[PDB]
DNA sequence: GCAGACACTACGAGTACATA
DNA sequence: TTTTTTTTATGTACTCGTAGTGTCTGC
């Protein structure tokens, strides 16, 4: 009787368990029916069920036994070379289908060969899953999972049914999340639970995360905004305050001031920066100065996906919004 | 359910071996009369036509016919640790995937149950003409493979010519020609060693010598090999198992063109 | 009998005639098949069009189904293609002859832009050497991938989009075939969201009929996700006509409510642009912006960002546009 | 039998009806009627003539001899540096009877594709046994032979063939397969073939089979026009800062179903050998670059190029 | 040993600063049912330290235990790389970016291996095994890509640490997948309280002005001011108020390297600062950190009305080194722009 | 100060290969009974036992306990330097850092000499608890060795089944499964072969494949191999190595999957 | 009948380069 | 009128050295 975190706990272990996606879950609902079931491509952002929906549909498809026998799963934490994909992927395509569940369910006359994390997979080793994919597509199916899809190439993209992912609305996360916290037995309020589906951002896995945190944090009590808030990272709205009148002052060593207090203090710079955002877009200057201020939040945004450093694109965009804001004045 | 046992050990390695660089993957047809192997090589150029009857076997049971098309170099790894000596079963059961290869162990104690997974190619019978030939010839074949391997070193296509005085084997290559003419040696104290002409008609055709050694790795089979030659159809490396059946090797012309001068 | 396929899989043009769209290149390679003086093909084209379909429709009106396994050797980007194939089982089967039936062989080289230029090079007087006993199709999605010497070589049909007026016949027989409930917008929502490819269009067809059961527009946009036509115009309404707040609040609700992407927004919104009779010096402004957000979006950033920059880069440009007058 | 095509139907078997590269050709001609010709490469564009020169020159010079005499060696051979040891050298040391100003040729096709130890290994087998044999080199790319065996050989370079050189053939060709045609419709063949006999040949044989008749209508509905005669007027126009008319082009290429890739690669060509400012063709060359390092990271949409063209065009306004 | 491994605290309970951290990082991973961790924050906040809390809250005390391992890992290229893993009986720490860009591989076959096996005994060790990867900020896009799936597959038999300094390198799958816990840095008041208490453990005595400046000289970094006050108790035994704090070498140097570059503007000065750069570079500085302390000391000589245009034109070249792969480009070209950008400042 | 003389040269060049690729280092433990040898891999699944006592040398001398630890990337390269059937003797001073063997050079005429540094390595002895397993066997060394060279032509990881009728080898893969099964090889000549039974309980344990095959590098050693397995305790591989001492395996089992009802 | 010698192919290893 | 070295991540191609091994010679 081993604990196990929530996200697995609470993992889908059938089609009608998956929340949101409502046409590739109505697909795979008439493939479980009996319906011919195509190629299928899943792509979305993070946390929004695109592993999990297709690990239900194969062990609804096949059930316990059958498993290991009709599903190949091959991601990036395993080599996916050219020759991978000739060998291992193709000889897998070629195999016969047959063994049948002894429950007396319907079984589904082909095979799965779910490729997850086909962005990693190089355009060489894409190019030799073409034929693979028409010829055997009598025996077998295939389901690539990514995040971009436009690091699939185009002959994979048509030869596949696309399906995107949506982020999950705050009503369906929320009826999730709740029930969830129901099963249990831990109470949060709805300011709480509130604050964790504007933080999740459409991720449920981090949702599923802050609320098991959150439960281990407050020990079994109730979950306020105060917990959700602080285990979130959200940068404190007076930092923020302190950041505008320093941009405001026309002064870089108060600038500088306040960049070095958020770098120390630890605050994440993707998180700062979606709240100088929010700031930005919701106040009372012009439309020339924010539509400047929010492309400069674009590109800041852009390099720190590249890796480059915080406290520089930090002071960048600081100075940026300074010369905005003194420009005026 | 299909059941065939191999009575000897050795039929098998010595099949596979002939066949492990030149069939890709082996086509199993199983039906009462036997199990038949009709499958073309990687470069589409050789045929390999194998027929194994159902009397040849220890005990051999069939119901519904089969055709079993399973991988050549997976069914080359679990034949190396095979015996000379024991019996060999081969299962397969009527809508299942795994290929059952049950037999003993050189030391002779132990069961070796080894499963190999069915392949599932939609292969097109190809349609063999069963026509008469212009030359046939009767010929040892370790003389077959002795001759080919000598005309290795000289060249890469031998011009292989049959008449009524015997069969003829040239090679021009880089450093010349070679040109062996052997006929009527059936006069020895042996019986396979011998050179017999029954056909009329000459033909001279051009063949690649990387697929007729390949088919002389079947000389333990048999110890008289059958050619056949004629000016259409291509050369048929016939070998004739005594008691199990028999192996039809079949290869396609060179293209050659006359120099306009 | 029935099969487990899918309809881009259960439904191909076996024959020649089943083909919808290049109707000239069709003809000259029938003609080329009923006069016995079939040449090197090279055939290329954006996918989906039915270049494969075309080779394997030739090659079973060729040969027979008895000859068909000595007859062609089909080589693909899944198969080894290094220079010693090309050295080895390619060149065997392109100087030799045939077995059972005499004729002209067939080599179908698909993807051939997969292929490396040491094999493409020795493919060179594989090909023109033995004219006469083989014949060499390739095929492929970049011609510039392919050596001139092999351009050169063979002669060239480009497989180009299938236009949607040709789209319509195919498409209503895969229907017909299958019984499905379409109306005319499920039509025009499929031959607009293909944008030259059938296959496609029979994914989007077999999802939409799988999804909900019948085929309309409001159908094919939700199992799709992509916006409607409607919404890019209120998009760019908004984004010309008022305040950044409005318009950020707009687009954020209408994205919310429809569930929308922003590459497909920003797709619609550029194909919108060239449309609207802009000034030069604004349109190639936008262009630059829009380039620049779309690049943006294929690492991992955040949305709201890069759909505010999209809401910035119209409202730098409405002073402008004015003050143009 | 199977009529072959009329590219190797109407192959050149002597050196007087190779059409094109007049003054080489008229020397290999003397060289073939009287003898001792040197070591040749000759480079030059695909479709131009050089392995039918060098076939027709050893077949003149030979003639019965040929089978004993000549050894040719293809990219489909292994040419490797143990074929250069032991095959070629092997044959430059064979002793074959010839006539008097008559060696053996060794016909090294493509030498493009043979490596760098292997041409070194051919250099001095090529200056020892030069009294006995001779080599005949074609190749495309000419940089890749290097400079050892080019200072080894007499390098012939043949050009594009011209409008009338191809018209010349076509209408031999015309005449020998009683082909009707009308003027506009060799124009149109001369315009598709873009100085490649080859090409010219396989539309002209496309056009005779699909259609029966050769006008401008008839080539143009199987042949295409040339992809860089619609990218030099873009590149033009995204010159004088004219993004309409640069985008119309570049829709136009975009509905033909062009993929970005040949797009680019075409724009670059253009640009290669555009006549403008240098420090103008040298930024719109780094901006093609960063354009095409996206387009091969994956994102290679319709917006991309018109963020490419609208890019060119600002970097005029930009001085 | 040195004052910063003498008395670095054991156990949560024994912290001196980020005490309510603490009480929830010990409430966190009671249960065992914790998910995966990234502990983020600047360098010297004490990560690592209450990495090795958490460790100790949830074994016994033989994580302290260490000893080193060495793996040795097959490239696709067949080149045998060798790594070194920091390994107890309870726990494993690893640094996959010693290995340089092949740090995909280490995460594919390294990891995937301890993760894939189960412990031997599971009565003195719980049911879980840890594994501490540091540095993950270091890693490329590729290994954090091959991350994601064994931290989904194999979370009930071995949990994930994932230790770094800035949050915006590491990819949001991964980020998706495991609880960010954040450390923020000590303040100049928690410093001088951990400063004090160690002079007091060590029978000294330390004066508040004297433990202020080491405060804000190391720019809140404790490990740096528990460096520089035992080099201030080698260099002078009685604690002034005004004693001389020593200096790091490249820190001084990165200085004077600014200073020749405000001192003139021409392409030679330019040759001799990419000669400097290159001394910076070869000791194997980090070119992010040399621009920041190029911009820590440009800014200084400059005026209120250019200050913002060298900060943007320095995070542009720094993004644009993170983008390349040859640093002294586009350092050079950062030291070039500035150099016109102030030569046409001080021209007009 | 240490001194030992072995009998053979073939008894340390068949045991060292064996360790080349097993373990990174090689800890001789010196004491008055003999010379122990226990070290970890450094993935923490093998563990190898290696004890020689002091009777089986030709001459032994131990007056302190030292412990010295030498690197395998370093006495592998001189092994193969060594000859045969020559004579191999190991000396070690007390206080010097060097340890120093002296044989014979293979054209047999000269003294050669090789110097290695001692590497000092903080390391505690983990301590086998020498429990009483839940089944004992017996199995040939030759044969064994054959055992698991054919399962890892199938998978990358074998299962062990032992119940009472015998050993059960097995590998699911990707081509099939093979199964075998030794059981009562009694009645042979050789005494080496007799197969044996001597537990009762039941037990099925799966294994990495690397290290079994790295454990059957040490079969020309011993005519025998002993087998015990039991439900928690890792699998021994024993070999009783000639006269001199005995050779000992570990190996910890694989993880189990969630195969609950 | 069994030990030594001969060449045989498969395999391990090192290196270059990939555009117009 | 001026020359030393190893990094980029795969994939292919080339070239060279090495090691089990089938087969032949001999007492
Ligand atoms: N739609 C959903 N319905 C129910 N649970 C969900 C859903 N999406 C996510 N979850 C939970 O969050 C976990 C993560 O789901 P995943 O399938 O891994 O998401 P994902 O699409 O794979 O994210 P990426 O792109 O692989 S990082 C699941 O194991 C569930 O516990
Ligand atoms: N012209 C067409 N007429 C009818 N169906 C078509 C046509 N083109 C494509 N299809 C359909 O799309 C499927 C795939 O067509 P393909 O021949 O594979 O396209 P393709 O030109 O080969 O694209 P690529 O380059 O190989 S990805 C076929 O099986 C048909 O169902
Ligand atoms: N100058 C020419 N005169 C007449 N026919 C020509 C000429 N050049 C090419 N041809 C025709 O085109 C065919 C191919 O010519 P080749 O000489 O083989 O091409 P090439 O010059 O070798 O170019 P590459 O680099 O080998 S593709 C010939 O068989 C002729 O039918
Ligand atoms: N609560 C604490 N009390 C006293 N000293 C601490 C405390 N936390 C950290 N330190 C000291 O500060 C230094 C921080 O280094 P480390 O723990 O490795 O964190 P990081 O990984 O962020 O550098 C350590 O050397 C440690 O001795
Ligand atoms: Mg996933
Ligand atoms: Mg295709
Ligand atoms: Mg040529």
């Amino acid at each position: 009787a081993k604990p196990v975190p929530w996200v697995e706990k609470y993992r889908p272990k059938c089609v009608d368990e998956v929340a949101f996606q409502e046409e590739v879950v109505a697909v795979l609902k008439k493939s479980l029916e009996g319906a011919d079931l195509p190629n299928l491509l899943f792509y979305g952002p993070p946390g929004t069920g695109k592993t999990s929906t297709i690990l239900a549909a194969a062990r609804e498809l096949f059930g316990p036994e059958l498993f290991r026998l009709r599903v190949l799963e091959l991601n990036a934490s395993d080599e996916r070379g050219i020759q991978v994909v000739r060998e291992k992927v193709k000889n897998f395509a070629q195999l016969t289908v047959s063994g049948s569940r002894s429950d007396g369910k319907p079984c589904p006359p082909f095979k799965i060969v779910i490729l997850d994390e086909a962005d990693s997979m190089t355009s060489a080793a894409q190019a030799a899953l073409r034929r693979t994919m028409e010829k055997e597509s009598k025996t077998t199916r295939f389901c690539l999972i990514c995040n971009y899809v436009s690091r699939i190439i185009e002959p994979l993209t048509s030869r596949c049914s696309k399906f995107r992912f949506k982020p999950l609305s705050d009503k369906i996360q929320q009826q999730r999340l709740l029930d969830i916290a129901k099963k249990e037995n831990v109470k949060i309020s709805d300011e709480g639970i509130a604050y964790l589906v504007k933080v999740s951002e459409g991720d449920l896995r981090k949702a599923i995360t802050f609320l098991q945190s959150a439960t281990r944090l407050t020990g079994g009590k109730e979950i306020t905004e105060k917990v959700i808030t602080d285990i979130a990272g959200v940068i404190p709205a007076e930092k923020i305050d302190g950041v505008f009148a320093a941009c405001q002052s026309g002064s870089f060593d108060k600038l500088e001031a306040v960049v070095k207090d958020l770098i120390d203090e630890g605050h994440a710079a993707t998180q700062l920066v979606n709240q100088l955002h929010d700031v930005v877009v919701e106040n009372n200057l012009s439309d020339k100065q924010k539509s400047i201020i929010t492309e400069k939040l674009a590109e800041v945004d852009k390099c720190l996906a590249d890796g480059a450093d915080e406290h520089l694109q930090l002071i960048s965009l600081c100075a940026t919004v300074m010369q905005q804001l003194s420009q005026n004045c | 359910m299909f059941e065939a046992r191999l009575v000897q050990g050795s039929i098998l390695k010595k099949v596979l071996e002939a066949l492990k660089d030149l069939i890709n993957e082996a086509c199993w047809d199983i039906s009462s009369s036997g199990v038949n192997l009709q499958s073309m090589d990687s470069s589409h150029v050789s045929l390999v036509q194998l027929t194994l009857r159902s009397e040849g076997f220890d005990t051999y049971r069939c119901d519904r016919n089969l055709a079993m098309g399973v991988n050549l170099t997976s069914m080359s790894k679990i034949l190396k640790c095979a015996g000379n000596e024991d019996i060999i079963t081969l299962r397969a059961e009527d809508n299942a995937d795994t290929l059952a290869l049950v037999f003993e162990a050189p030391n002779q104690e132990k069961v070796s149950d080894y499963e190999m997974k069915l392949m599932d190619l939609d292969v097109e019978q190809l349609g063999i003409p069963e026509q008469e030939y212009s030359c046939v010839v009767k010929m040892p074949s370790g003389e077959f493979a002795r001759i080919c391997r000598d005309l290795s070193h000289i060249g890469d296509a031998v011009v292989i010519s049959c008449a009524k005085d015997g069969v003829k084997f040239s090679a021009s290559g880089e450093l010349g020609n070679g040109n062996i003419k052997l006929s009527q040696t059936s006069n020895v104290d042996k019986e396979e060693e011998a050179v017999t002409i029954e056909m009329n008609e000459p033909v001279q055709l051009t063949f690649a010598l990387r697929y007729l050694n390949f088919f002389t790795k079947a000389t333990p089979l048999s110890s008289t090999v059958t050619l056949s030659m004629s000016a259409d159809v291509p050369l048929v490396v016939e070998y004739k198992i005594a008691d199990m059946g028999h192996l039809k090797y079949y290869l396609a012309p060179k293209i050659e063109d006359e120099e306009g001068s | 009998k029935i099969r487990n396929l899918p309809w881009v899989e259960k439904y191909r043009p076996q024959t020649l005639n089943d083909l919808i769209s290049h109707q000239d290149i069709l003809s000259t390679i029938q003609k080329f098949i009923n006069e016995d003086r079939l040449p090197h093909l090279l055939l290329y084209g954006p996918p989906g069009t039915g270049k494969t379909s075309t080779i394997l429709a030739c090659a079973k009106q060729l040969y027979k189904d008895k000859e068909f396994g000595s007859m062609v050797l089909e080589l693909n980007a899944s198969d080894d293609r290094g220079i010693d194939i090309i050295r080895g089982p390619i060149l065997s089967f392109a100087s030799t002859r045939t077995i059972f039936k005499k004729g002209f062989k067939l080599v179908i080289l698909d993807e051939a832009d997969a292929m490396t230029q040491d094999a493409q090079n020795a493919l060179r007087r594989v090909i023109e050497k033995f004219t006469e006993n083989t014949r060499f199709c390739l095929i492929c999605n970049y011609l510039s991938k392919i050596i001139p010497a092999l351009q050169s070589r063979c002669t060239r049909f480009r497989f180009g989009p299938l236009t949607p007026e040709l789209m319509v016949p195919r498409l209503e027989h895969v229907v017909e075939e299958e019984k499905v409930d379409i109306s005319e917008d499920g039509m025009k929502a499929l031959v607009t969201l293909s944008s030259g490819d059938m296959r496609r269009a029979l994914n989007i067809l077999q999802s939409t009929n799988m999804a909900f059961g019948k085929v309309t527009e409001e159908t094919v946009y939700t199992c799709t996700g992509h916006p409607l036509k409607s919404d890019i115009a209120n998009i760019l309404d908004w984004m010309l006509n008022q305040d950044f707040t409005t318009a950020y609040r707009n687009i954020t609700e209408l994205k919310t409510l429809k569930g929308l992407a922003l590459h497909d927004i920003l797709t619609e919104i550029h194909l919108f642009v060239h449309r609207v009779d802009f000034p030069s010096s604004v349109r190639i402004h936008l262009l630059t912006k829009m380039a620049d957000i779309e690049y943006r979006l294929s690492v991992g950033t955040n949305e709201k960002i890069q759909l505010s920059s999209l809401i910035a880069a119209f409202q730098v440009t409405r002073d402008l546009i004015v003050a143009e007058a | 039998h199977y009529e072959l095509p009329w590219v190797e139907k109407y192959r050149p078997v002597k050196l007087n009806e190779i059409v094109g590269n007049e003054d080489t050709v008229s020397r290999l001609e003397v060289f073939a009627r009287e003898g001792n010709v040197p070591n040749i490469i000759i480079a030059g564009p695909p479709g131009t003539g050089k392995t039918t020169s060098i076939l027709c020159l050893a077949r003149a010079l030979l003639g019965p001899a040929l089978k004993d005499a000549m050894l040719e060696l293809n990219a489909s051979n292994d040419r490797g540096i143990d074929v250069v040891r032991n095959k070629i050298k092997m044959f430059a040391q064979q002793k074959v009877t010839l006539p008097k100003g008559r060696h053996k040729i060794i016909i090294l096709d493509e030498a493009d594709s043979m490596t760098d130890g292997a041409q070194q290994a051919l250099r001095r087998t090529m200056e020892i046994y030069s009294k006995t044999t001779r080599f005949a080199l074609a190749c495309n790319a000419s940089d890749k032979i290097i400079e050892p065996i080019q200072s080894r050989c007499a390098v012939l370079r043949y050009t594009k063939l011209t409008d009338a050189q191809i018209l010349t053939r076509l209408m031999n060709v015309i005449e020998k397969e009683r082909v009707p045609y009308t003027d506009d419709g060799l124009e149109a063949i001369i315009f598709t073939a873009q100085g490649d006999m080859r090409q010219a040949l396989n539309n002209l044989q496309s056009t005779f089979s699909g259609f029966g008749f050769i006008n401008s209508e008839n080539v143009f509905k199987v042949c295409d026009e040339p992809h860089p005669l619609l990218v030099k007027e873009m590149i033009q126009h995204c010159v004088n800062a004219n993004i309409d008319e640069a985008y119309k082009i570049l829709a136009h290429l975009w509905h033909l179903g062009y993929s970005p890739e040949d797009i680019i690669g075409n724009i670059f060509r253009v640009c290669k050998t555009f006549q403008m400012a240098e420090y103008l063709k040298l930024e719109f060359i780094k901006e093609i670059g960063y354009t095409h390092m996206k387009i091969a990271e994956g994102v290679n949409s319709l917006l991309q190029m018109a963020g490419l063209l609208a890019r060119l065009c600002q970097k005029t306004m930009a001085p | 040993s040195l004052w910063v491994d003498k008395y670095r605290p054991c156990s949560l309970g024994r912290l001196d600063y980020h005490k309510e951290q603490a009480a929830q990082l010990r409430n966190l991973v009671q249960c065992g049912d914790f998910p995966h961790l990234l502990v983020y924050g600047p360098s010297g906040a004490g990560k690592k330290t209450r990495i090795m809390c958490i460790l100790r809250e949830l074994y016994g005390v033989g994580v302290e235990k260490l000893r080193i391992e060495h793996q040795t890992i097959t490239t696709p290229s067949k080149k045998k790389i060798e790594i070194s893993t920091i390994a107890s009986n309870y726990h494993l720490e690893v640094n996959p970016s010693d290995a340089g860009n092949s740090d995909r591989v280490v995460i594919q076959e390294m990891l995937k291996t301890v993760a894939q096996s189960q412990q031997l005994e599971t009565n003195s060790q719980r049911d879980f095994k840890v594994v501490l990867l540091t540095e993950v900020d270091k890693l490329t896009k590729d290994a954090q890509h091959a991350l994601r799936r064994t931290m989904e597959k194999y979370m009930s038999t071995c949990r994930l640490i994932l230790c770094c300094n800035s949050t915006s390198k590491v990819i949001p799958p991964i980020r998706s997948r495991c609880l960010a816990v954040r450390v923020p840095a000590p303040s100049i008041e928690d410093i001088c309280h951990v400063l004090s208490t160690v002079c007091k453990k060590e029978g000294l005595n330390l004066p508040s002005q004297l433990a202020h400046r080491l405060a804000e000289k190391s720019c809140r970094n404790l490990r740096k001011a528990l460096l520089m006050c035992e080099a201030c108790r080698v260099q002078q035994y009685p604690f002034t108020a005004d004693q001389e704090i020593p200096e790091t070498d490249w820190e001084v140097y990165l200085r004077e390297t600014a200073n020749a570059i405000v001192s003139q503007q021409t392409p030679q000065r330019l040759l001799e600062v990419r000669g400097r750069l290159y001394e910076l570079l070869t000791h194997c500085i980090p070119p992010e950190i040399i621009m920041k302390g190029l911009l820590s000391e440009l800014l200084h000589n400059c005026d209120g009305q250019l200050k913002g245009e060298v900060a943007q034109m320095a995070a542009y070249y720094e993004h644009r080194l993170q983008l390349g792969s040859k640093a002294i480009y586009h350092l050079e070209a950062f030291v070039a722009k500035f150099m016109a950008l102030y030569k046409k400042f001080m021209e007009d």
